[PDB]
């Protein structure tokens, strides 16, 4: 019938620590340069790591080499098999390889890149390709569309009207939210086993600074005006291509070789060929997505909560804590926090008793927006002064 | 999805059913059903079709992506009777030429999209657009809701229309209301017009028809648990409130075209009003409810003046 | 575990052996084990039984379960899911009617097969989540994120076959994630009703009164006087208020979060006082589990 | 149930007599369906309105057995009238019989010349009459949409 003091030990915890953001991670999705899987993404430490595995030669393997030698941070590699030879066959079975439903089951169960990249589109210039330019991208658009937050990365045909008529085509807004191209494909200083340049896609030199500027500056500043490392020049300037200047098809990203400075990147404005939606200016598309990744990062923590107003307040301190720093890190607009970000969870401010008895837990997330300073509208005034 | 379709079914080689169904997922997501039948005049399973749709409680839209006319008009007449007992259907249809089909003559729930759309495949094959236009209703109800007419939405992935329509015969086809797929230079192909078939001022618009069709199906599904309760007064105020708190939430998100007053609903269930004593004995209830929906804004007129 | 092991030093693989292994792996308590023939008996005796597991035993089990709730003895039983691999192409409800509907129970499909040993019914497995729930915090907390140890589900189920069976009834499959591993998932009773979904809010009132109804047995045959009535009211409200300030029940200004009323004519009028009868009544605000999460963006 | 009946085979057996099928729905299962007795007259349908009158008198007849052979006078008439309506008022708040202003829901009367005149008082008779309006199930629920 008796009982001891029951000293009753217990303890508590710690650890918000979740931080990752692997949206800035790129994926190299080429074939195998001739014993990997045909299907899995593979992390890359370095070119000294990865390009020494399976040859520094191939198509991927140079654009492998063209990544960290342009200052990459880390890329991922999804090999695709020994591509056949006769690249017009290889780069159309690839479509049938893309037409496998086996893609998204490795893509939706990937959650470690946000950057979808195949640099192998230079062979499309070698070989109707414009339909393959079209419908191949149409695959890539719908993939990143049905992906939660992934992003297609393209390049144009350097030939005019092969790209112009390509831009002259029907595309939904949601895919034009996610995906862009670069018209000047690059003459690298890579040697084509000879004196010849390896004319590579800009895409690995593109991807290197992206996560790096996302590492260094954060995403919110810009991608552009970045001198490129191991390239002789962009193979074609815009001065010899007065086509694509018609802004009736969707926008591009130009790449320009400068005189007193390097080949500076000259385009960041998404294929929403549009003036008012804040879904041009690619960094804006991607700044939100990592925050979405960051708020999903903590959303699943608060999973089977109760529906109480104090339990709302527990989250309300957190985001008010977190984004404050981030706006004070200059990632966001506004000189006060109140115009920076605003929260609106409440009893009938987000929810109702129906959603209390449906157990919904709802919040309204506000943010005001910065803008980059793209153009220089100078006016002069002499102002006589007698 | 498209993944589990490849497991259960197959893609053959000669054959347009596998092509017309993958264009549904590229436009808008969501699951879908399918009912395979082989012979057009096989009126065995065609008579056994409408008593299979009722046991699944969800079915809202109806379509048929088959190319030719003899197969589609055999279907459209098979389930044409199942539209007028008010369970909540809304089918789609295509037109073989410049006028509407006559298998369903005049009804409040049809919609006709005239020009058929082609698609490249290894000569490009034509395709009746009733398949991929079902997927574009799955995006508008996502972000904008039911009460927005899908017109400015852009078709996601096509080459060109089969026949190029111009504005001078748009004037003829926009009455006798049938819709149209248009082509523009800057933005490509786009759907255009959101008018239903029969043209009295009761329901001439797709969303005003589809707003009353969805508001009934949600309250009818939840009154089914209370269908044998006594007809006293405390039951009346509990039903009249749960309907009041449903239209008020839908009013304050911009779907009932009322002003800043309350005048968007007059739900009443009393006994002095809306009923009397002698139909209580043959047990009944009467729910007089009424809304004031919002109309789409077309024909914007400027009329500049000097002062 | 000790007298269990002096009973069973013998490593069996039958599910009850795998149960008490798993049960006492989570601590476990003074838990009983009666056959499929003597359910109601010790329930009429032992007056403590809170949980009813399914050790793969259903047929007489469900009848004896619905027998005693046919006299309503304030318990929460809980059942097994079906054995293996619904194809999910079709057949969405025909896996459910084999289980009696009640506000008392769920099935927890995947047959957490316990890769150390034999395939364990998740009646035993989800009870371990509860075992580390009440030990963690009470009953109104939903045992829906307690992760169990070394038990492997037979099936890594879905999100959509999961999601399409979240409704209707109380499937409540037990799904392995990252981070949280082989964790319990989804909390809902058999009816999808506004009064009763969300098993802890059912189990709250399953627990809210068996203390009270027990406690006042000492208090009958008492002069049914007005100063009795106010005094009885004076004890409960504070115990509620604690339990409110515990955050077990929702609602500010907690005489809003409940109410309580007992008197001479607002309750228990004259002749039934003269018949000896007293009646009381309360009603209250409880919490509801935040099962779902949506969230809204805007750029303003 | 051994059979699956229909939605409309209920319909032709709902008039005249009261087959009252047992039909299984989705969600809630194997439930009973329809509460109708054998006649169709507007006084006696709806099985719960029969059992309400069937059980509201078997407790009055059980109690008044200890009140027979009591003097048929004025203090008796004001005591049965004040004891019956105190039972109906407990039954009106519980939602058993519907009506506001609970003088409208029932009526009880007992007297000397409204009922049981002087000659049948001399034969010993003590006659009363009470009448009350019960509730009825909402078997049919129709709902009308409009635009106003």
């Amino acid at each position: 019938t008796m009982v001891l003091p029951g000293v009753s030990y217990n303890e508590t915890l710690l650890t918000q620590a979740s931080n990752d953001d692997p949206v800035t991670m790129p994926l190299f999705i080429g074939y195998t340069p001739p014993p990997v899987t045909v299907m899995q993404p593979v992390s890359v430490g370095s070119l000294t790591q990865a390009n020494s595995l399976f040859g520094q030669r191939g198509t991927l393997a140079y654009s492998l080499r063209h990544f960290f030698e342009n200052g990459g941070l880390q890329c991922y590699v999804l090999p695709l098999g020994p591509g056949k030879g006769e690249p017009a066959a290889r780069l159309q079975e690839l479509i049938a390889a893309l037409q496998t439903p086996q893609m998204l089951e490795t893509l939706l169960a990937d959650d470690k890149t946000g950057l979808v990249l195949v640099p192998e589109l230079s062979e499309l210039n070698e070989v109707d390709a414009d339909a393959l330019w079209y419908q191949g991208w149409q695959v890539l658009l719908t993939l990143c569309r049905q992906a939660p937050q992934r992003f297609a990365l393209l390049e144009l045909p350097e030939d005019p009207a092969s790209a112009v008529t390509l831009t002259q085509q029907s595309f939904s807004a949601d895919q034009c939210q996610r995906g862009a191209a670069w018209w000047p494909r690059l003459e690298t200083s890579y040697q084509d086993e000879s004196s010849a340049p390896v004319v590579l896609s800009p895409l690995p030199a593109v991807a290197a600074a992206i996560q790096r500027s996302a590492h260094d500056n954060g995403v919110w500043k810009a991608p552009a005006n970045i001198a490129l490392a191991k390239t002789r020049r962009p193979t074609q300037s815009i001065l010899t291509s007065q086509a694509l200047l018609d802004n009736q098809g969707v926008s591009c990203n130009l790449i320009r070789s400068f005189v007193g400075k390097g080949v500076r990147l000259w385009g960041c404005r998404t294929l929403l060929n549009e003036e008012n939606t804040a879904w041009r200016y690619i960094q804006i598309r991607l700044l939100v997505s990592s925050v979405e990744h960051y708020l999903s990062k903590l959303a699943r923590a608060y999973l089977f909560e109760p529906n109480t107003a104090p339990t709302w307040m527990k989250l309300k301190g957190q985001v008010w804590t977190w984004l404050r720093q981030q706006w004070l890190a200059g990632a966001f607009f506004g000189t006060v926090e109140d115009e920076a970000f605003s929260l609106s969870i409440g009893l009938d401010e987000t929810m109702t008793e129906d959603d209390i008895r449906h157990g919904k837990m709802i919040l309204q997330v506000r943010l005001a927006l910065l803008a980059p300073a793209e153009f220089i509208a100078i006016s002069l005034t002499l102002d006589l002064r007698d | 999805s498209w993944l589990d379709y490849t497991i259960l079914f197959d893609s053959n080689v000669p054959p347009t059913a596998s092509v017309a169904l993958r264009l549904y997922f590229q436009n808008g997501g969501g699951p879908c059903y399918l009912y395979p039948l082989e012979k057009a005049d096989d009126n065995g399973p065609l008579a056994a079709l409408p008593d299979l749709i009722d046991e699944v409680g969800e079915i809202t839209l109806l379509a048929s992506p088959d190319p030719d006319e003899t197969y589609r008009t055999a279907v459209y007449g098979a389930l044409a009777a199942s539209l007028d007992q008010h369970k909540g259907y809304f089918l789609l249809a295509d037109s073989v030429n410049g006028d509407a089909p006559s298998a369903v003559g005049g009804s409040a729930q049809v919609a006709v999209y005239y020009p058929n759309v082609e698609v490249p495949h290894t000569a490009p094959l034509s395709l009746p657009p009733s398949a991929l236009i079902a997927g574009v209703y799955g995006k508008t109800d996502g972000e904008r809701g039911v009460w927005k007419a899908p017109a400015n939405v852009v078709l996601n992935g096509v080459s060109d229309v089969s026949v190029r329509v111009t504005n001078e015969q748009q004037a003829e086809l926009n009455p006798k209301g049938i819709n149209v797929i248009r082509h523009f230079s800057d933005r490509g192909l786009v759907v255009w017009g959101s008018r239903t078939q029969k043209d009295d001022d009761d329901w001439r618009y797709i969303p005003v028809r589809r707003l009353f069709d969805a508001a009934e199906r949600d309250i009818k599904k939840a009154l089914q648990p209370m269908v044998f309760e006594p007809n006293s007064q405390l039951t009346w105020k509990r039903v009249q409130t749960a309907i009041d708190n449903y239209l008020y939430r839908l009013w304050q998100q911009g779907a009932l075209a009322g002003n800043k007053a309350e005048e968007a609903y007059f739900v009443r269930v009393g006994k002095g009003i809306t009923m009397t004593q002698d139909e209580i004995n043959q047990g009944k209830m009467i729910i007089q409810v009424g809304m004031a929906a919002v109309r789409p804004a077309e024909f914007i007129i400027l009329k500049f003046t000097q002062d | 575990w000790a007298e269990f092991t002096v009973e069973y030093p013998t490593p069996l693989e039958d599910a009850f052996y795998t149960s008490l292994s798993l049960w006492f792996m989570h601590g476990g308590g003074k838990c009983y084990l009666v056959n499929e023939a003597n359910i109601a008996d010790a329930v009429a005796q032992y007056d403590d039984i809170t949980l009813i597991v399914a050790a793969g035993t259903d047929t007489t089990t469900y009848t004896a379960f619905t027998t005693v709730v046919g006299q309503g003895y304030r318990i929460f039983g809980l059942f097994d899911g079906p054995k293996e691999k619904i194809a999910g192409t079709a057949k969405p409800d025909e896996v459910m009617e084999e289980y009696p509907t009640s506000p008392f129970g769920a099935v927890f499909y995947p047959w957490g097969t316990l890769a150390s040993g034999a395939a364990v019914p998740p009646s035993a497995i989800a009870a371990a989540s509860i075992t580390q729930t009440d030990r963690t915090r009470g009953v109104w907390k939903a045992p829906a994120n307690q992760a169990v140890n070394g038990v492997t589900p037979a099936f890594a189920v879905s999100d959509d076959f999961q999601g399409k069976y979240n409704q209707g009834k109380a499937l409540n499959m037990i799904r392995t994630f990252s981070g949280q591993g082989t964790v319990v998932w989804g909390a809902r009773t058999l009816e999808d009703s506004d009064n009763w979904r969300y098993i802890p809010v059912r189990r709250l009132f399953n627990a809210v009164e068996r203390d009270i109804q027990k406690s006042l047995n000492k208090l009958v045959f008492e002069p049914n006087s007005q100063p009795t009535w106010q005094r009885v009211k004076a004890a409960v409200d504070s115990y509620l208020h604690s339990l409110w300030q515990q955050g077990a029940l929702a609602g500010n200004t907690p005489a809003d979060a409940w109410f309580v009323q007992v008197g001479k004519d607002l309750t228990m009028t004259q002749e039934e006082i003269n018949q000896g009868k007293m009646i009381i009544k309360i009603g209250l605000a409880a919490v509801r589990p935040a099962e779902f999460i949506i969230l809204q963006f805007s750029q303003d």
